[PDB]
């Protein structure tokens, strides 16, 4: 239904502009293409669902994003990934780890503000019936 | 049915 | 005549399962119960007639509907009234007025897909009889 369309479309444009101010921070930058897989080949052999903000934005315009929690759900798989990748005890490591939930951290903190729980309530029941 | 909304 | 009574014995049967099933729904909670009249004593100066999930249920037992035709007209009143009642922009009042059109269509769904229209056919002619 239109109305229904409508609340998607107000979803989008949120999501965008969220996704748009983690992109243009310097410490997310690495977070924001897909690992070239040259670069690194061995990325696709440890990552089983590579995710970056770039991708992200394909999904929102491609009508994938219906809640909040799922927008999150891909979030947070770009911190979990950036965990997984870079484990070790090096500071380059943990700088990236940090950088990876810092991401997380400023993402939620974001929803938690500006989000109508209302608003993300009827995203979710609307989902829940098709 | 009835149960998709 | 018993034939007659039997007939809408079978109505009332169907009616409640109806309405048991749109008063176990999650969403629609808000709309099982009437509006207290403290919490909301402004309710009552804007709705004319306050309808129910639990006051139809007591209008299936005395009676009152010979038809789903009669049924469905009160469905159809507490979609309207909350409608009425709750028409802001705010996201609050959106979800409302969705819990509403959901409880409506969900109501009409199920007896679309339920009831025997040469049921429903004998329902009507034995009321307009009386
Ligand atoms: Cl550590
Ligand atoms: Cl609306």
């Amino acid at each position: 239904s239109m109305q229904e369309e409508d609340t998607f479309r107000e979803l989008r444009i949120f999501l965008r502009n969220v996704t748009h101010r983690l992109a243009i921070d310097k410490r997310f930058r690495v977070f924001t293409k897909p690992v070239d897989p040259d670069e690194v080949p061995d990325y696709v052999t440890v990552i089983k669902q590579p995710m970056d903000l770039s991708s992200v934005i394909s999904k929102i315009d491609l009508h994938k994003y219906l809640t909040v929690k799922d927008y999150l759900r891909d979030i947070d798989l770009i911190c979990s990934n950036a965990l997984e990748y870079n484990p070790d005890r090096d500071p380059g490591d943990r700088l990236i780890r940090h950088r990876a939930c810092a991401l997380r951290d400023t993402a939620y903190a974001i929803i938690k503000e500006e989000l109508d729980e209302d608003f993300e309530q009827l995203c979710e029941e609307i989902q829940e019936s098709r | 049915s009835t149960g998709g909304k």
